């Protein structure tokens, strides 16, 4: 966003707009302001306070090299459907809501069902519905 | 202009910026009569690799015309030795497989090629610029004029992908036709 | 990129890396605390970036140990070894790459192998690997030992390397996407296509040169040459009793492309269940999720392994081998035993550092079910046995459960190789032949069955209620790696995941040793031996084909394997040969025996009886300012856990060797 | 459409969305109807899934039941092994389906609004939840249309059967079948290389006189 | 939108397929004109070549050096390029082929500059078309399909011929 200072017109070279527009939309909102030590945005946010226009304009072969292993590839964050799947799983599984599935062979398969895991009782876990015996 | 060296190094390594030119204005996309800036799967717009591109390019061009004519020579003459001879090795083609192993023919110009690039990889990584690309001094007969400098690297650059492309085409003859030069 | 930053200094400190051990060594608790912690990267000192760093080194450290030990068996055979000799004439000289020195009369364990040689009988089948492989000369295996060592130094170089090179924005470890491409497409896909090469152009022209019973320097420096039109695996090599080289060749030229193929299909997104798996995506992302899954995976493969390298043959002579064949498919199911023992415990792990998956918020019907199950399994499986022990004893056979009496025929036990009948020879031996089953087989393999599933739920039991249960609320707070929450609520002993482990390697020791008796009998029994003479052929096998008729009781077990076979180990000591296995079997015997201390007995009364015993030393002024202390509760199961396991392995392995060797020599 | 057939429509044709019924039998039914159709459509279908894996499982030899009760292998064409089976098999599988059908239809009937709801999943499930992970839709219309396919599959190997004498024999090759040859195994294969009728010529040719040092291309052979 | 609104996506079975999985139309929009000539030609190469894999059996061109009876698809290449260079009756060809591309040059300029996504395939034939606007998208349509369908027959006609010697109009061993 446009409040952000080292968001704004960060180098092609430094992080393509596609993949920093992917890990923007993957990263928590709150964390763009300081994101974690740990995180592709702090890597970004670190190197581009450093280099881009009005700063170091070259950079050495080695460390050039060694920031495009550490920064992220498009095809390494996730994608929109699969974090509006994911989010629509843990809402499901917050709600009480069982999107139903059966072990199988070394894994379990999705029937498509979603089911009412919690019963009557939500505290009670004599209640919890299945179709076996509910 | 070309400048020594020593004072292009001083801005040297992976720029980050891009000068706005098609290829950051490298030489040899020049039409015969205009301007030709072929680049259909927009290989350029990696402003940072586009030294290396040149590097490659030129280095490819220059093994390439010395491999042409390494493949258009030996068929009239050979070197003055009896496993170089026409009864030992009747064409080019042959070379690589009667002077592989043991022979150690090869193998020395192996070990020596690699030398040469172990000892060059450092200015290949490391001392790469836009105008540093394929500079490795050897200047002896480079026009002291800007426009003919330009011309020189051109012509270098027109003849270097004439001859990657001959090369092919060459080898690829000879291999189908076992014949002399001129199917190569 | 810095490395003035790695000095000798800390080398001294011995405890740097734990915050907890600061306090250095105020009693031996902080020794055995500074080992337990030493390679637990997550509780040090540091941040990620530094835990990356250490994980990536120490695997590469570890790459260039087993670089190292590689290079030193390819030395061992080329220059303290009879290779020569067995490439020659493999039947009459056993292999052996291993010499014992003279000191106090060892020279006793060095045995006749060859004319000029004398030495330890090796078991491990790398001479059938270096002659699949085509090395058949010194100058071979030399250089072999040194692309061996070059490895080594080459790994611990960049295990040095990127201790410093990775800095805390390094993030190419977590890749996932481009580090399953890169391994599915060039380290497995390119690797087989390039290993495949390697065995047309080397391997094949040697290999059939060697099987002609050519040996000439020349020819050493057109596939499908000998091969008929009939499948792999149903026709072997008649003069080498494995399948083609040729044949394997092109398995691996198959699999390259199959694995190339599958990469390119995940990189053009062909595969489209993405969401089945996406929850395992988002919650796997973790140092022990991996290690589990990989270690679970490497456990399979071992035991796979195990099993075909026996049934299937694919190395020369390898089958004739007997020895060979043997300890390879003992170790690699001990392997996986010990690696699926593992995923559970790095699955605990992951479970109590992280976030579990939804299958836990139903673990007591899981767990249930499974207790259900195991304990139907072992009573059913085991009192057949028992059953039919009680009736033997009482003097009814036509009571019992067996092929003239009751009997369990394993009826979905059917073949799929569809061979021809018969069975394949090689110079005096049984290469290949058909397991028949009946009802010691039905038997033997729902034992299998129950052991597995006990193991199984011990593991399931400690991932899944890692975290609290009805007893403790709180076990996350605990962690990984308590002895218990105390004497309280009737007891809580052994809560812990690390517990949990600590029984399920005992039942995964229980079962694999079932299971290499399973394997011993039954090859002994009804696989291998010798023959007397369309011909047929009378089979003489080693233990007399008694597995079918005794392994259906469990005196039948105690007498005819465990005492009948232990002849041969129990009366080793005169024997040049075996002596050393003799010996091992009593050592291993005491060992397992003082293993039981540690698992009987409890922290408190070593502690006080050490205090007693300091009493004197302090009396004569000898005072320790490193307090004595008595192990720790997790330390002392551990080091139980650790002489039980090792005591029992090494009976087997003494026993069943000694029996091998003997019996083929 | 209608309201009455509103109560199944998303569950049919090629693509769930449309209506196939040439017949317009549906057109006049009322919604009962429409459900005790869908009802009866249903247990056909899974009938008939059933009974092509039965059938294919005995066509592949694998009656193990039969063969222990007659003493005998049973012949793999299963309209010959029904009349094969003894009377006291053929009774008790009629006695056990009659128990299954009364207890589903009497002990546990299903509701009314769903007659095909045979396990009671309308009691714990939410079809109307509007989440990502509520494919019981596509759940359904698998079902239908494996049931449909089934069906047809079902009666065309029954009519030719009993027509032909053919019951769509299976080729499982493992366990019944013993297939000695790469041939019998891949139908027209007769060596290690595909059978193609293509001799494939050298690229390029090679040199009738060699020189030392040649190492001529290796063959497959 | 898609693609640059040529026709190709539309009048299909289900009405707007948009096959572009791997995104070459987004990733190169200055190339799809090119893309389009491509396919056109392409495709009316392929009819062709299936046609002319069908006739020669029933017919044969009047010059009396294709007369021969073995001339299949396997063998007529290389038997017609003949002694040397520029000497052939399928150097006639080439030649026939090079006079019909080099008008292109002179509709859409000497370096296809003026080809654009609107005009890329049209050589200017307008005889027994379509008055229509929407009836000329139509055949435009039935002309992609047909020849996206003779560029996969083709190929599988000649791979077929070749691996299993079929050289006629089954193609099937
Ligand atoms: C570590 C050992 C291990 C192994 C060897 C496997 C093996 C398998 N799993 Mg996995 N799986 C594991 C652990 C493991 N799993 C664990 C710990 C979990 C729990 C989170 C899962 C959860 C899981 C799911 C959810 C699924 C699998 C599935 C599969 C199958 C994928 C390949 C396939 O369908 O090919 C055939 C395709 C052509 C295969 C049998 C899939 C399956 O079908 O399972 C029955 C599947 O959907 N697994
Ligand atoms: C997996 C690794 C490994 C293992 C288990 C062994 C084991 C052995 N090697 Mg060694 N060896 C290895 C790698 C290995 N080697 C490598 C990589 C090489 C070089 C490539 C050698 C070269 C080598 C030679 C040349 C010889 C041995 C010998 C031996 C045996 C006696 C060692 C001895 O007397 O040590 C003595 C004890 C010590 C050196 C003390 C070690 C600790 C202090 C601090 C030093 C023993 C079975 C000897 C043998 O078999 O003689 C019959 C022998 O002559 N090895
Ligand atoms: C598991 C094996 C493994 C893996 C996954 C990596 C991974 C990496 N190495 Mg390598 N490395 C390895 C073994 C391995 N290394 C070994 C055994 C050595 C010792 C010779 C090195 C020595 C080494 C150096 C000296 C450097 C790397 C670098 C790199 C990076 C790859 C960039 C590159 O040049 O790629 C092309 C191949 C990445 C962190 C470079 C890096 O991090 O640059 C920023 C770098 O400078 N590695
Ligand atoms: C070029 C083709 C080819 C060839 C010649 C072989 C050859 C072999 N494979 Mg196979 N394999 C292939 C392709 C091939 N494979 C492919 C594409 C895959 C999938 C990745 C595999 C996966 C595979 C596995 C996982 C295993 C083998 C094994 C084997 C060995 C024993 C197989 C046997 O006895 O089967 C008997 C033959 C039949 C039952 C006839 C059926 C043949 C087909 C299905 C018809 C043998 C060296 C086994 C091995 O290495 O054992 C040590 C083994 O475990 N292969
Ligand atoms: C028990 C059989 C059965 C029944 C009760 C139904 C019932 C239904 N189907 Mg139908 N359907 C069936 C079998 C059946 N289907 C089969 C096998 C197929 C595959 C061709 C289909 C394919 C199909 C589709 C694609 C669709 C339906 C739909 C419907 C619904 C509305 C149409 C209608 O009025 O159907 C009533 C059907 C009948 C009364 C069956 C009459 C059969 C006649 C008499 C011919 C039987 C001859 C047969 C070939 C056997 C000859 C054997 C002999 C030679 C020995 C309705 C619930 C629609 C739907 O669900 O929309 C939401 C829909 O779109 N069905
Ligand atoms: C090699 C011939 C060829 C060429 C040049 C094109 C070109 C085109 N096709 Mg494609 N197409 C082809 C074969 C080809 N097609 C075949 C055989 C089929 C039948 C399966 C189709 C079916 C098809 C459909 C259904 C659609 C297109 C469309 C398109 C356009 C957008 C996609 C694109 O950028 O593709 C670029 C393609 C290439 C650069 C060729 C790469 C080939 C491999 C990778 C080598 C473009 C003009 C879309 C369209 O017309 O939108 C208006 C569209 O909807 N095509
Ligand atoms: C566009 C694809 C195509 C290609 C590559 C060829 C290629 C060929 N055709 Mg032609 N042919 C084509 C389309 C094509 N044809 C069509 C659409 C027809 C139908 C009118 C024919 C009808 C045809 C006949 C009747 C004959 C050929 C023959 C030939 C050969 C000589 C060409 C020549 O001298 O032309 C001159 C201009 C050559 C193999 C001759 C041959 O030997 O065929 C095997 C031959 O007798 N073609
Ligand atoms: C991932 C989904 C998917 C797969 C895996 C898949 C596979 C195959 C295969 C190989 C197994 C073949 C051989 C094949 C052939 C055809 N597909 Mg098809 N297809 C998929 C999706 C769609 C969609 C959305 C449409 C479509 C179409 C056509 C047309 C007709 C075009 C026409 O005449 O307009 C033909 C000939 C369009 C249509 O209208 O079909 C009537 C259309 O809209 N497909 N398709
Ligand atoms: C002999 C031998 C050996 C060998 C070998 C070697 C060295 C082989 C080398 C092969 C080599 C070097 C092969 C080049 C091919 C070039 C191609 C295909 C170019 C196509 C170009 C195309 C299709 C189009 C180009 C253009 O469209 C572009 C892009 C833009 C336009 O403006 C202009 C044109 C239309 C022109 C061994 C292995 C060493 C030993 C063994 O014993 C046998
Ligand atoms: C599954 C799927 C799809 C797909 C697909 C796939 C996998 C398609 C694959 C297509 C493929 C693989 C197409 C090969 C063509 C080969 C050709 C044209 C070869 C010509 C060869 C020629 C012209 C050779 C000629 C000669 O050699 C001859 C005969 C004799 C010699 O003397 C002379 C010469 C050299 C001149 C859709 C339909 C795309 C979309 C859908 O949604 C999903
Ligand atoms: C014996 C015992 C002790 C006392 C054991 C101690 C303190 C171990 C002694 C450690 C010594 C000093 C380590 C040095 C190694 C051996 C002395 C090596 C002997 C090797 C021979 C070959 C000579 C415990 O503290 C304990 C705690 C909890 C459960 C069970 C037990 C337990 O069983």
């Amino acid at each position: 966003i446009s409040k952000i200072a080292y968001l704004q017109d960060v180098p092609r070279t430094i992080l393509e707009a596609d993949v920093l527009e992917k890990l923007l939309m993957n990263t928590p909102r709150d964390q763009w302001e300081d994101p974690p030590e740990d995180t592709y945005l702090y890597t970004l946010k670190t190197f581009a306070e450093v280099y881009g226009p009005g700063k170091a304009t070259k950079m050495g072969w080695w460390d050039y090299f060694r920031l495009k292993l550490d920064l992220p590839p498009g095809f390494e964050l996730l994608d929109e459907d699969e974090m509006k799947v994911a989010a629509d799983y843990d809402k499901l599984m917050m709600e009480g809501k069982i999107p139903f599935a059966v072990p199988g062979p070394a894994g379990f398969w999705y029937t498509g069902a979603v089911i009412q895991w919690k019963g009557k009782e939500q505290f009670a876990g004599d209640q919890v519905q299945t179709l076996t015996e509910n | 202009l070309r400048r020594e060296l020593a004072i292009a190094y001083e801005d040297s390594g992976i720029d980050l910026l891009d000068n706005g030119k098609f290829c950051q204005g490298l030489a040899g996309a020049d039409g015969a009569w205009g301007r030709y800036e072929f680049d259909p799967l927009g290989f350029s717009k990696k402003t940072e690799l586009v030294p290396y591109f040149r590097e490659a390019e030129l280095k490819h061009g220059r093994l390439a015309m010395l491999a042409w004519v390494g493949m258009v020579v030996p068929d009239f003459v050979r070197i003055p030795g009896e496993k170089f001879s026409f009864e030992a090795v009747p064409l080019p083609i042959d070379g690589h497989d009667a002077f592989s192993g043991a022979t150690g023919v090869n193998a020395q110009i192996l070990f020596w090629v690699g030398i040469l690039e172990f000892c060059c990889a450092k200015k290949v990584f490391e001392w790469n610029s836009l105008e540093v690309a394929g500079d490795y001094g050897l200047t002896k007969f480079f026009p002291s004029d800007e426009e003919g400098q330009k011309k020189m690297r051109t012509a270098e650059l027109k003849n270097g992908r004439l001859a990657m492309l001959a090369f092919g085409g060459a080898i690829t003859q000879a291999v189908i036709t076992r014949h002399p030069f001129p199917w190569l | 990129a810095i490395f003035r930053y790695v000095n000798a200094t800390l080398w001294s400190k011995a405890g740097h890396f734990n915050k907890a051990l600061s306090k250095g060594a105020k009693t031996t608790t902080w020794i055995w605390n500074l080992h337990a912690s030493a390679h637990d990267f997550d509780i040090q000192q540091g941040s990620a970036g530094l835990i990356a760093r250490k994980v990536f080194s120490s695997g590469l450290a570890h790459l260039s140990l087993v670089f190292f030990w590689l290079g030193g068996m390819h030395f061992h055979g080329a220059y303290l070894s009879n290779y020569s000799a067995w490439l020659k004439d493999p039947k009459s000289v056993a292999p052996s790459s291993h010499i014992a020195y003279s000191l106090v009369g060892q020279d006793i364990l060095n045995s006749y192998t060859s004319q000029y040689f004398s030495g330890i009988t090796i078991t491990s089948g790398f001479f059938q690997l270096y002659r699949s492989e085509g090395i058949v000369t010194q100058s071979q295996l030399k250089y072999a030992c040194a692309a061996s060592l070059i490895a080594t130094l080459i790994c611990l170089s960049g295990s040095y390397l990127h201790m410093q090179l990775m800095s805390k924005f390094t993030s190419f470890y977590k890749k996932f996407q481009s580090l399953s491409q890169s391994h599915l497409i060039i380290m497995f896909g390119f690797g087989s296509v390039s290993f495949s090469a390697h065995q047309i152009h080397e391997a094949l022209p040697i290999n059939s040169l060697l099987d002609s019973g050519i040996w000439d320097p020349q020819l050493f420096s057109a596939i499908l040459l000998g091969t008929p039109s009939a499948i792999t695996g149903k026709l072997l090599n008649p003069s080498t009793g494995s399948i083609f080289l040729s044949q394997v060749a092109a398995h691996h030229l198959a699999v390259g492309i199959v694995f190339i193929t599958l990469g390119l299909i995940k990189w053009c997104n062909l595969f489209f269940s993405r969401n089945a798996i996406l929850s395992l995506r988002l919650a796997y992302m973790d140092y022990h999720a991996q290690l589990s899954i990989n270690l679970a995976v490497w456990a399979s493969l071992s035991m796979v392994a195990a099993h075909h390298l026996t049934e299937i043959p694919v190395y020369p002579y390898e089958s004739t081998d007997y020895p060979t064949v043997l300890c390879l498919f003992v170790h690699h199911a001990c392997l996986s035993g010990f690696f699926t023992v593992a995923s559970g415990a790095h699955a605990s792990i992951f479970v109590i550092r992280q976030l579990p998956t939804s299958e836990i918020r139903h673990r007591d019907p899981i767990i249930g079910h499974l207790i259900w199950v195991c304990i139907a399994l072992g009573l059913h499986s085991f009192g057949l046995y028992c059953h039919n022990d009680t009736l033997e004893a009482l003097g009814r056979p036509e009571d019992t459960f067996c092929d003239n009496s009751i009997q369990l025929k394993p009826i979905f036990a059917k073949q799929f190789l569809g061979l021809q009948p018969g069975i394949e020879v090689l110079d005096g031996k049984i290469v290949r032949m058909t397991q028949e089953l009946g009802t010691a087989d039905f038997m033997v393999h729902h034992i299998h069955a129950f052991t597995i599933h006990v193991t199984l739920l011990i593991l399931l039991k400690g991932v899944l209620y890692a975290r609290n249960s009805r007893l403790v609320s709180d076990k996350l707070e605990l962690g990984f790696a308590y002895p218990c929450d105390g004497p309280g609520r009737g007891g809580t002993c052994q809560i812990s995941p690390w517990d949990h482990l600590f029984l399920a390697v005992f039942w995964m020791y229980n079962c694999l040793s079932v299971v290499i008796f399973h394997y011993f009998w039954k090859m002994q029994s009804d696989v291998w031996g010798s023959y007397v003479h369309h011909s047929s052929l009378t089979c003489s096998h080693y233990s007399q084909g008694d597995f079918s008729v005794n392994s259906i009781t469990i005196n039948g077990w105690l007498r005819n394997l465990l005492w009948s076979e232990a002849s041969q180990v129990i009366q080793s000591y005169a024997l040049p040969s075996i002596c050393s296995y003799g010996f091992i079997f009593l050592a291993a015997h005491f060992v397992w025996a003082f293993s039981l201390m540690f698992l009987f007995s409890g922290r408190a009364y070593w502690q006080e009886l050490i205090e007693s015993i300091l009493w004197s030393h302090h009396k004569l002024k000898i005072v320790p300012h490193i307090q004595p202390r008595a192990l720790s509760i997790s330390q002392g199961r551990a080091v139980g856990l650790t002489h039980y396991v090792l005591g029992g392995i090494g009976c087997t392995w003494a026993f069943i060797i000694s029996r091998m060797l003997v019996l083929t020599t | 459409l209608t309201p009455a057939q509103e109560s199944i429509a998303g569950t049919g044709g090629p693509f769930p969305e449309n209506f196939w019924d040439p017949a317009g039998i549906t057109s006049k039914k009322s919604k009962e109807e429409i459900l005790e159709l869908r009802a009866i459509e249903l247990k056909h279908g899974r009938v008939a899934m059933l009974a092509v894996l039965g059938w294919f499982h005995v066509a592949a030899g694998f009656h193990i039941i039969g063969d222990l009760a007659t003493g005998t292998y049973l012949d793999n064409n299963p309209l010959v092994s029904v009349t094969q089976l003894p009377m006291g098999g053929m009774w008790q599988t009629v006695f056990f389906i009659m128990c299954l059908e009364w207890v589903s239809t009497y002990v546990c009937p299903p509701p009314k609004s769903k007659p095909w709801d045979i396990l009671g999943w309308s009691d714990i499930l939410l079809e109307d939840e509007d989440n990502y992970w509520n494919q019981f839709r596509k759940a359904e219309v698998q079902e239908l249309n494996n049931g449909r396919l089934a069906m047809m599959a079902i009666v065309g190997l029954i009519v030719q059967d009993i027509f032909f004498g053919d019951f769509g024999e299976v080729k499982v090759c493992f366990s019944s079948q013993t297939c000695q040859d790469i041939g019998d195994y891949l139908p027209g294969w007769t060596g290690p290389l595909p059978p193609v009728a293509y001799d494939f010529p050298p690229l390029y040719p090679a040199p009738e006189v060699p020189y030392t040092g040649y190492q001529a291309p290796l063959k497959l052979m | 939108e898609f693609a640059a609104g040529m026709a190709g996506s539309k009048l299909h079975g289900w009405g707007e397929y948009q096959f572009d999985p791997a995104g070459f139309a987004t990733s190169y929009p200055e190339l799809l004109g090119w893309f389009r000539e491509s396919e056109l030609k392409h495709g009316r190469v392929a009819m062709l070549a299936y046609v002319g894999l069908i006739v020669p059996d029933a017919f044969r061109l009047p010059f009396e050096e294709v007369q021969d009876s073995s001339l299949d698809l396997l063998s007529a290449h290389n038997k017609l390029i003949g002694p040397g260079l520029g000497e052939g009756p399928m150097w006639w060809l080439l030649l026939a082929c090079g006079v019909i591309e080099s008008f292109r040059f002179k509709q859409v300029g000497l370096a296809f500059e003026s080809l654009t996504t609107e005009n890329a395939g049209d050589l200017g034939l307008r005889m027994f078309a379509p008055s229509s606007a929407e009836g000329m998208e139509s055949m435009k349509m039935k002309e992609l399909k047909n020849g996206r369908l003779a560029m996969l027959a083709i190929g599988g006609a000649l791979t077929q011929g070749v691996l299993f010697n079929a050289h006629h109009f089954p193609f099937m061993s």
